[PDB]
């Protein structure tokens, strides 16, 4: 009964990754653990139909 | 006075009227209770999953977009194109850029919690103060705009109802050919 | 305007015919008059104390 | 100066205030994470005809047919036929065969139907609002010299700010030609705009938008919506190695992961905003018109 | 020196070609000559299912 | 609650003439031929440049057609409010006169809303005393918009048809009878009021 | 030759359209006030 | 309001209905009864209701 992470930052973070350079939505909860930096992209969300 | 009311009725059928096809948006009432009709969901263990699992106001969608969690946005795509699904969750460059492929692909009008993409780092690290000094140098100058040259600025009649009666009319024309001859035959 | 003009005049309506039906019901005598001033009342600074 | 003077000679704690972000504030201070997307901004003021020809050829061989069969009308019944596409009672010629009438019967339906629907091309070419520029990119030829078009125009700036060093480290010719036309104040330019006492004006993004939803018949139209332009964001300044910045960091990322910056953006924000023309089509019509007159000419010969 | 770098397979962002010859790529250019200069990655094909 | 037109008639009228000209250069009559022509754009290379001239004069009714629907179906005037909503009245001007009867119960519950300041500063340069002022004051046009409720209103509206409500419906409030304090004439009194919501007679004064 | 009052049927009659012959027209003041008539009647 | 399509459809914003209220049920002689009712008329008035 232990919370983890997995995916990028389970590889991150069990240091076989060093530095993610992927375009990541950068949000709360992924910054109240490790540092991030400033963005470099800017957009919302939205809804794709046919 | 019938072909006027004819006309009146055609414009009030193809011109004023429209099948909504759009959702227009996060507020649409017919999604906070949806249905077998309205199939949609998002990407398996993403950030927007985590966000509206937060908010208590789009925990029905979230009991409806956990049904058909998918592992990549091209199975969405496939999916979408396919009429798998209905709508899908997404940021709005990556699907602007992707209309620009498939013009059947079409966004919405609203658009909202603007977020930004950056670049995933670690603690406290001498990668932090200089990294950041890059990424506003590059944000300083037009190299930015040469970056959306590179792919985000870089994109890629009249026979609705009458063109059935237009066929009519032809095969009309061609049995009146042979009701002609006959008529040639009789006179 | 009116230095000294209070008559007794005609009233009727709405609330007057209701006010009717309750003296219908409820078994009192009345005394219909009218407001002086033309507000309904608000909680305001008199000018002393 | 301002409020760089107050905070990094420790006479001022944070700036909570807006400020726009570029190298060397960057290199004096730390900001903090982005909150709102404010960049910059300026502002300123073939298949019908081929089948219908078909069908008139068809139409036209019928004709010789019934002509064959039993007064000069063998080339003569497109005359009666295009002309009476247009329903505007031309006197042409009175056929006596029974052929003729319904074939022009058919044609004629067609032709109701094909106005009808015409009517409803041009009511579906009229739900639509075109939208018409006129500067497209800050890379604009106009904005290389003034008297390369017809009109000397003007620009501005805010005066001693941050735009100002990021256009001298971007362009310095463009400096140069707003030393020229330089200007005082944010509603003073807004004015000037309105007036006609500036054309252009250079500014950040969603100011403008903020002005422009509250201003009196939208006159002033923004270009884009940050494209062309360098797309930044606000945050809040804090003194270099300051403990608070990690928790207001995740007080700002509360405040926009929960929706209640939106309900702030709708709480301060606006989300507001013919006769006959067809000159494109007349011109059209004129055109038309004299390559007809230049067809006869051609066909005078004989 | 060497620094981990390690991205998420995105359409629009992250091109992903098989090999040419032996662990080489196919230099080609844009709608405006600059060449697309890649970078030899390693990744699996396909998820774990 | 036209000159392109004329610019068409001028070019007809050079079209007819050098028609005209045309077909007398192409081998009683002279007025016949322009009658001729007259048939022609309004209800032999010279009648197929008439016939063009036809498809031309077709596709200018064509427009003018979809130009009047232009100029009456799509286009409304913009003298709705749509409620509280409208940032006339959230940033107010010269032209935007709005105002209540002075000292009533919406002075108050403007007064408590302090982002609604703004109207509480704006209208108390405008209050009048009776609604019957309100009334002569936007009848001759001095007033723009009055917050009130509804059934003076539309009854007003029933006897004026220019006065025109909006469409949002805020604030759904009561209206009883002012009772004094602690007495017997309270329960009973509201019994009669309950015995007047529970038949018709609600009907009867409606 | 019949034009006494039977022009309403050319009146009338063309008011609509109809590419259907009923009458030759011969006075100018008649022309002109169908040419009127007309234009009256497509904008009605 | 969440119909299918809007298919159902009222009959007229209440005209020659009932047209009562709704209240919160208490006992005779409860202390708590201005109380509740200032609160209410506090939430009404003031654009939370
Ligand atoms: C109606 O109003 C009257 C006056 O307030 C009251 O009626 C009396 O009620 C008591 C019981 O509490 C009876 O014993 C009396 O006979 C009633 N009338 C008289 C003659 O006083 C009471 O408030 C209401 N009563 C009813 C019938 O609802
Ligand atoms: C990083 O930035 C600092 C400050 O500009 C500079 O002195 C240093 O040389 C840079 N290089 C490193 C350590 O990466
Ligand atoms: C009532 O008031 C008006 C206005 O002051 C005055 O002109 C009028 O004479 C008065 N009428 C009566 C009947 O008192
Ligand atoms: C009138 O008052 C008397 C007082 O004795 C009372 O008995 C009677 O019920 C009342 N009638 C009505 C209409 O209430
Ligand atoms: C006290 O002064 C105020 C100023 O607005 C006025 O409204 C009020 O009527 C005055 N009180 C009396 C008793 O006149
Ligand atoms: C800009 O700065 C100069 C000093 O460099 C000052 O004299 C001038 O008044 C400033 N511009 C304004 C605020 O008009």
């Amino acid at each position: 009964n232990k919370k983890e992470w997995n995916g990028m930052m389970g590889e991150l973070l069990s240091g076989q990754a060093d530095m993610i350079v992927a375009p990541l939505t950068i949000n709360n909860e992924r910054a109240q653990y490790i540092e991030f930096s400033k963005p470099f992209k800017y957009q919302g969300l939205t809804i794709l139909v046919k | 006075i019938i072909v006027a009311s004819y006309t009146a009725n055609l414009a009030a059928f193809l011109v004023l009227d429209r099948p909504e096809e759009r959702i227009t948006g996060i507020n649409d009432p017919r999604l906070r209770n949806p249905s077998d009709k309205f199939i949609y969901a998002t990407v398996k263990q993403s950030s927007v999953d985590i966000y509206f699992r937060r908010q208590v106001e789009l925990s029905t969608m979230y009991r409806h977009m956990e049904k058909h969690n998918y592992e990549s946005a091209a199975e969405a795509i496939q999916a979408v194109r396919d009429n798998k699904l209905h709508a899908f969750i997404w940021d709005s460059a990556v699907l602007e850029f992707e209309a620009s492929q498939k013009c059947d692909l079409v966004t919405t009008g609203e658009l909202f919690f603007r977020s930004g993409f950056g670049i995933g780092m670690r603690k406290d690290s001498p990668w932090k103060q200089n990294v950041s000094l890059s990424i506003l140098k590059s944000h300083e100058n037009g190299f930015m705009e040469d970056l959306d040259k590179t792919w985000v600025r870089y994109q890629e009649l009249t026979f609705e109802n009458m063109a059935g009666v237009f066929m009519l009319v032809a095969g009309g024309i061609v049995a009146g050919i042979f009701l002609i001859f006959i008529e040639i035959a009789y006179k | 305007g009116s230095p000294r003009h209070t008559v007794p005049q005609c009233c009727y309506g709405f609330c007057i015919d209701l006010l009717i039906k309750l003296a219908r019901t409820m078994n009192f005598t009345y005394e219909v008059h009218l407001v002086a001033d033309g507000k309904f009342g608000t909680q305001e600074r008199v000018n002393n104390s | 100066n301002g409020m760089i003077g107050e905070v990094v000679y420790q006479r001022a704690v944070m700036a909570v205030g807006s400020l726009t972000i570029n190298e060397e504030r960057s290199e004096v201070v730390d900001f903090s994470v982005p909150f709102v997307e404010t960049g910059i901004s300026v502002m300123v003021s073939a298949s019908v005809w081929v089948m219908m020809f078909v069908m008139l050829l068809i139409v036209s061989a019928i004709a010789v047919f019934v002509f064959e069969y039993f007064s000069f009308t063998i080339g003569k019944a497109i005359w009666l036929l295009w002309g009476l596409v247009f329903n505007n009672s031309v006197p042409v010629q009175n056929p006596k065969g029974t052929t003729s009438k319904i074939m022009v019967s058919v044609w004629a339906f067609f032709a109701v139907i094909f106005l009808a629907s015409y009517t409803a091309n041009l009511a579906a070419f009229m739900i639509q609002e075109e939208f018409v520029d006129q500067v497209t990119g800050l890379s604009d030829k106009k904005f290389q010299r003034p008297h390369d078009y017809s009109p000397p125009f003007r620009f501005g700036t805010v005066p001693n700010g941050s735009t100002e060093r990021n256009i001298r480290n971007n362009y310095p010719y463009m400096h140069q030609y707003m030393t020229r036309f330089n200007q005082r104040g944010v509603e003073d330019a807004l004015v000037s705009l309105k007036t006609g006492k500036l054309d252009a004006f250079i500014y950040d993004a969603a100011v403008l938008n903020y002005k422009a939803g509250r201003d009196e018949g939208c006159k002033l139209v923004t270009i884009g919506s940050g494209y062309i332009f360098a797309t930044t964001g606000y945050g809040i300044a804090l003194q270099k190695g300051s403990p608070w910045k990690r928790q207001i960091d995740l007080a700002l990322l509360q405040f926009v992961g929960d929706g209640e910056m939106e309900e702030l953006e709708t709480l301060w924000l606006t989300g507001i905003c013919s006769s006959q023309l067809d000159i494109d089509n007349m011109a059209g019509v004129f055109y038309m018109l004299a390559a007809a007159m230049a067809l006869s000419l051609i066909t005078f010969i004989w | 020196t060497r620094l981990k770098i390690v991205t998420i397979h995105q359409e629009p962002f992250v091109y992903v070609k098989p090999t040419m010859s032996d662990g080489t790529c196919k230099e080609e250019f844009t709608v405006n000559g600059d060449p697309v200069k890649k970078v030899i990655c390693t990744g699996p094909n396909d998820t774990s299912p | 609650k036209s000159t392109l037109w004329l610019l068409v008639g001028l070019s007809v009228h050079v079209v007819a003439v050098m028609l005209y000209l045309l077909d007398r250069f192409s081998p009683l009559t002279l007025s016949s031929a322009m009658w001729f022509s007259w048939g022609v754009l309004l209800n032999f290379s010279a009648r197929i440049l008439g016939m063009v001239w036809a498809g031309f004069a077709m596709i200018i009714v064509a427009s003018y057609t979809a130009n009047l629907a232009a100029f009456l179906v799509l286009d409304r005037p913009e003298e709705r409010i749509t409620g509280i909503n409208d940032p006339r009245l959230r940033n107010p001007s010269d032209k935007f006169i709005y105002a209540t009867v002075k000292q009533s119960s919406v002075d108050i519950y403007f007064r408590r809303q302090v982002e609604l300041s703004t109207m509480y500063r704006h209208m108390e340069k405008h209050n009048y005393e009776s609604a019957a002022e309100a009334i002569q004051a936007v009848r001759d046009n001095k007033l723009h918009a009055f917050i009130w409720d509804s059934a003076v209103l539309e009854f007003e509206a029933s006897q004026k048809c220019d006065l025109v409500t909006t469409g949002e419906l805020f604030f759904r409030s009561g209206f009883g009878i002012g009772m004094r304090k602690d007495s017997p004439w309270k329960q009973n009194v509201s019994l009669s009021i309950l015995k007047s919501h529970e038949n018709g007679f609600m009907e009867d004064l409606d």
